[PDB]
């Protein structure tokens, strides 16, 4: 599986762009598609969704009207022709592939991403620290918050746990709040209550080091955590 | 030493048939006459499955009790979501004719077989997003009938060239072959401890096996016709058969002998499939009259009917927790009743 | 020379089922019995569930 | 006319209405409810039914107060019913028409017909084309007509007063439809001639099918004959403007007992829909 | 999401099924079922896929299937006709070998499941038939018979004999023909009989007949 983007750069404000996202190695077109952004050291933002079979759109306010997202299946590629560039709008473009059926795992793969720079209601999810000072082998423990409860009628808690180790792309490790991803060490775990969340990671090794996302699905936008790292 | 050797073949005979009569003390309706009847039972069509275009041969239930496998010989094997009657995967298949098909109690593999005499296992958990082929087991030179996963990586199937094989996954090859049959194997079932394994024939006989061993423990017989359905008792220390002769026998490993019989002088039909609840007292029977009846297991009576298919019902599930029943018909709809 | 091979393993085979112990069936008619009576409260289709619990409503 | 009389005669036209309702709307239940029924002689049968039920539903219970119990029409009210009336009958003619091309293209290109792969688009627009041709041989002129009626309130469509405009009417909405309607039963019952102890089967078979194609479309003739021809010739002799006989009311009932039959004729008789019913009502 | 997954598998599912519904599904029974085979291979259980005149066929060959027909012939109720082959060179060998079709025959023809389904018979290996005649009498096979010796005569009685099994009359057809390997008609006289076979479904689905 791989996702790669192109399309980046630096733009004059007023100017538009368009991303590409080529799939190589799965099914693309059973997958839905996602843009999500994260501007220089501040964290994650949801820009955008086009469902499987470009049946669904979907956009967040503080972009829609300007962005598209269009898909093109049989050549496996995804876009996003941006308009009306403002500086607010340099940030790093990630390419996230989801797929929903029962027990399926929607944020699994994120592409490498592209960087864009350019010259000069909503659930509410906080976290609660920036920083956690450990050492190898303690058992650390991070929690988030949310407005409303993620908590379903379906008996799902749609909260998602990421990870950016440095210099790399966000991985996912926990999804609905309890399971754990495919290829993450049985070492991470998940918990809550419907508002309050926590991860909770045993055994903590060196590379487990990075920001901690925590991610709502319950409703759209979907709207990302401050984010909180893990210094050793 | 043919004449002499096949007299010792019936002298050894009668003296099973004594020796089972010898510890037949009482009837089992008999002593569970002090037993209150389930009295009546009313199951609603709570959903209904249609996405299937062709007849429905078989069905079975993942062990999430959430997710159920069906084949029809339009060419297409679908995983449902039953409780929002979702489809989760529709699986193309080479050959349209399947007669059997199974969940691994994983819920990462499903397998189907048929006419061809290949059971395939589909990987449900691939990093591509689609359902691929990841086996195809061809030892069988007769039609299957019915495969039952014991794991991940081993499965067992039955034929109609009159052997049941145990299967290594991994590698592709019938780790043992049970023979003894002379007819047909039309089902088999997997004991709640997947050690032993039952299965009926075209010769009106059931025989228990061991995976391990691959030897006939024990033979039973009784049935007037083929045996189409078979299935174990919650507990594993009984089975009961569908024949078509228009009745169900509950068999017991024990006592060697049968139990009862489900049969009532209306029907004159041939049953295709058996099902028990999830604590023994129903036994669910799928009958070729388009209807399932519902049967005290304890006392022989017919308890309920879940009459809702236009054409017979091919296939009957019951769920790992009990609350909900699955059936088949070749109407091409699936109906889940409670 | 075939057919009696065939009859020779029917006859090895029979001798080796009728050699097992039986248990009476009255004995072994009040496990089946039993086990019900034990799992009863837990079966939602011959003990009614509520529309709560009821995942099919 | 006595109370008693007419009271009886309102009842026996409100069963009739209520038939007409009836077997239309058990069609469109057994349509929208089997969803095996999406082949093109579905469509074509839902059509007729749906035109065949609002025919019983507007145009017999607004004629039954106007006759019988003598409730005055009004001009909006009356040239409604006129347009509603004269559209609904010839959709349900031209959805006959249809239904027999459609059979004689199963029977005479049986190949092209099966492997070939008609949307839902071109359906829709075969039944829209039948609805749209409907109303303009009619509603064009009975609207642009309605200026020509005298002050005395006649409920019958103006051009009546002119013969040529009811001939070229009945010609575009009669004898056209039972031209191409013949020639398509002719073609089916050649096609299984020609197809044709053994050969007694095969006579018996050929008389059956020569049966069914010869009461279709008498049935047809017969219903929509006698009114046609009573008004072109009342018209020529220009009675067609003023009292109406028992005859000629007869033959004005004739084209709504056709509206009746047609759901009896070509959905119930179709082994699809005869599947469906058994369904719904067992 | 998953909902919107659903109704993109009942798409392509209904969309398959109109494509599987305008194909003509044989069953191949019978001998010279290999002869047959072979003359219409233009592309446990054999399927041949070949297409004739915008027509696509597909036959179903359960020749190697050594187990109980009853278990597993019900899953063809539903095919457009029947093939069935017989060597009509076959009625001096070996019990006899034409009697032993002619029980297949009426097994198949009578069956339950076959009510309405058309059998096209290929009476197969018509030139051996017609060197063995002349040279051995039908006695051997019909005890009763009187064109001891001819072509034609002891054909047509074969095929009367056959047609004859047909117990239901009026309910399906019977289309008979004489064919040698060397035979380059066979695929227009199965297209041919599948045509009317196709037209008379189409009155009978509208009840006209
Ligand atoms: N088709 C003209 C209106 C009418 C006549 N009879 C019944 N309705």
């Amino acid at each position: 599986v791989q996702l790669v983007e192109s399309g980046g750069g630096l733009v004059q404000p007023g100017g538009s762009r368009k991303l590409s996202c080529s799939a190589s190695g799965f099914a693309f077109s059973s997958f839905g598609m996602h843009w999500v952004r994260q501007a220089p050291e501040k964290g994650l933002e949801w820009v955008a969704y086009i469902s499987s079979g470009s049946g669904t759109i979907y956009y967040a306010d503080t972009v829609k009207g300007r962005f598209t997202i269009s898909r093109d299946d049989p050549k496996n590629t995804l876009f996003l022709q941006m308009t009306s560039l403002r500086s607010e709008d340099t940030a790093m473009y990630y390419c996230v592939r989801s797929i929903y059926y029962y027990g399926s795992s929607p944020f699994d793969f994120w592409g490498q991403g592209t960087t864009l720079t350019v010259s000069s209601s909503d659930i509410v999810m906080t976290q609660a620290t920036s920083s956690v000072p450990v050492t190898p082998g303690e058992s650390v423990s991070i929690s988030c918050r949310s407005s409303k409860s993620l908590l379903h009628s379906n008996g799902n808690t749609y909260l998602y746990w990421f990870l950016q180790r440095p210099g790399q792309s966000p991985q996912l490790l926990i999804y609905r709040m309890s399971n754990l991803a495919s290829g993450v060490p049985d070492r991470f775990s998940g918990s809550g209550s419907g508002t309050a969340f926590t991860l909770t990671i045993s055994r903590l090794e060196a590379e487990d080091v990075g920001v901690y996302y925590c991610m709502q699905h319950l409703e759209y936008p979907l709207t990302f955590g401050a984010g909180t790292k893990l210094e050793l | 030493e043919l004449d002499q050797l096949r007299q010792e073949a019936e002298q050894l005979k009668n003296q099973i048939r004594d020796a089972r009569k010898a510890c037949a003390d009482a009837t089992l309706s008999q002593i569970t006459n002090n037993i209150d009847p389930v009295g009546r039972i009313q199951m609603r069509t709570r959903r209904t499955l249609r996405g299937h275009l062709a007849k429905i041969y078989a069905m079975h239930w993942g062990t999430d009790s959430r997710l159920l496998v069906s084949a029809s010989q339009d060419g297409k094997l679908i995983i449902w979501d039953s409780y929002t009657t979702n489809k989760v995967h529709a699986i193309p298949l080479r050959s349209s004719w399947v007669m059997t098909c199974a969940y691994a109690p994983s819920g990462n593999y499903v397998a189907c077989g048929g006419l061809d005499n290949i059971c395939s296992i589909y990987n449900l958990k691939t990093r591509e997003g689609n359902v691929r082929v990841s086996r195809e087991l061809a030892g069988h030179t007769g039609y299957l009938s019915c495969c039952r996963f014991l794991d991940d990586n081993q499965i067992v199937t039955s034929s109609g060239d009159t052997t049941c094989a145990l299967w290594d996954i991994e590698t592709g090859q019938q780790t043992t072959t049970f023979t003894g049959h002379t007819g047909d194997v039309m089902s088999l079932s997997l004991a709640p401890d997947t050690r032993l394994f039952v299965s009926g024939a075209c010769d009106a006989s059931a025989k228990l096996w061991d995976v391990r061993e691959g030897m006939c423990r024990q033979t039973f017989t009784g049935h007037e016709s083929d045996i189409n359905a078979i299935c174990f008792f919650p507990n594993g220390n009984a089975f009961a058969t569908g024949s078509d002769d228009a009745t169900c026998r509950l068999f017991d490993l024990r006592a060697d002998q049968e139990l009862m019989t489900y049969s009532h002088d209306n029907i004159i039909c041939g049953i295709t499939s058996v099902s028990f609840s999830k604590s023994g007292r129903l036994l669910l029977a799928g009958y070729d009259d388009f209807n399932c009846n519902v049967w005290d297991a304890l006392k022989a009576d017919r308890a309920g009917v879940l009459a809702g298919h236009d054409n017979r019902v091919s296939c009957l599930g019951v769920t790992d927790d009990g609350m909900a029943v699955a059936t088949g018909s070749w109407d091409s709809f699936l109906k889940i009743w409670n | 020379t075939a057919s009696i091979a065939q009859a020779r393993k029917l006859v090895e085979q029979l001798k080796m089922e009728a050699n097992i112990d039986r248990i009476k069936v009255s004995k072994a008619a009040a496990d089946l019995m039993a086990y019900c009576e034990a799992h009863a409260k837990e079966d939602p289709l011959l003990t009614p569930v509520p529309a709560s619990e009821n995942p099919f409503r | 006319l006595s109370l008693s009389t007419r009271v009886t005669l309102a009842f026996f036209m409100s069963l009739v209405a209520f038939a007409i309702m009836l077997g239309n709307a058990l069609v469109i239940l057994a349509f929208v409810v089997d969803k095996n029924l999406r082949h093109r002689s579905s469509y074509f049968f839902l059509n007729l039914a749906i035109s065949d039920f609002f025919v019983g539903v507007i145009s017999i219970p607004l004629y039954i107060p106007h006759t019988l119990f003598e409730w005055d029409f009004g001009k909006e009210i009356c040239v409604f019913w006129l347009t509603t009336d004269y559209l609904l009958c010839t959709a349900s003619v031209y959805n006959i028409v249809l239904i027999s091309y459609d059979r004689y293209l199963s029977v005479s290109n049986a190949v092209s017909y099966r492997t070939q792969h008609t949307g839902v688009l071109k359906i829709v627009t075969l039944m829209v084309a039948v609805w749209v041709l409907a109303f303009l041989v009619n509603g064009p002129m009975i609207l642009v007509s309605e200026s020509w009626k005298d002050e005395g309130s006649e409920c019958e469509p103006g051009f009546f007063s002119e013969w040529y405009i009811l001939a070229i009417t009945s010609f575009l909405e009669f004898v056209i439809p039972v031209i191409l309607v013949a020639y398509f039963n002719m073609n089916i019952y050649w096609s299984l001639w020609k197809r044709d102890q053994r050969e007694h089967v095969e006579l018996l078979r050929a008389r059956r099918l020569a049966k069914s194609l010869a009461i279709l479309l008498g049935v047809f003739a017969v219903c929509w004959a006698p009114y046609s021809l009573f008004t072109i010739v009342l018209s020529f002799y220009s009675s067609a403007t003023g009292p109406k006989s028992v005859w000629y009311r007869i033959a004005f009932w004739l084209q709504w007992f056709n509206s009746f039959v047609n759901p009896l004729l070509y959905p119930l008789c179709h082994k699809r829909f005869q599947k469906a019913f058994l369904k719904i009502f067992c | 999401a998953a909902v919107e997954r659903s109704k993109m598998i009942d798409r392509n599912l209904r969309e398959d099924g109109e494509k599987a519904a305008r194909e003509v599904k044989l069953l191949l029974l019978g001998s010279g079922k290999n002869t047959i085979v072979k003359q219409m291979k233009i592309i446990g259980i054999v399927e041949t896929h070949f297409t004739f005149k915008d027509l696509h066929f597909k036959m179903f060959d359960v020749g190697a299937q050594r187990s109980e027909r009853k278990k597993w012939i019900h899953c063809f109720e539903g095919v457009t006709a029947i093939i069935f082959c017989v060597a009509l060179s076959d009625y001096d060998l070996v019990m006899n070998r034409m009697h032993a079709s002619m029980k297949l025959f009426d097994s198949i023809c009578n069956n339950k499941w076959f009510t309405d389904t058309s059998i096209i018979l290929f009476l197969n290996k018509k030139d051996l038939f017609e060197e063995k005649i002349k040279k051995s009498p039908l006695t051997i096979c019909y005890p009763e018979y009187a064109g001891s010796n001819t072509y034609e005569e002891a054909a047509a009685y074969i095929q009367c004999q056959f047609e004859d099994l047909n117990k239901r009359k009026d309910t399906k057809e019977i289309y008979t023909h004489f064919t040698c390997s060397t035979d380059t008609k066979n695929v227009q006289f199965v297209f041919d009989a599948v045509t009317d076979v196709i037209i008379k479904n189409n009155l009978k689905d509208c009840g006209l007949f």
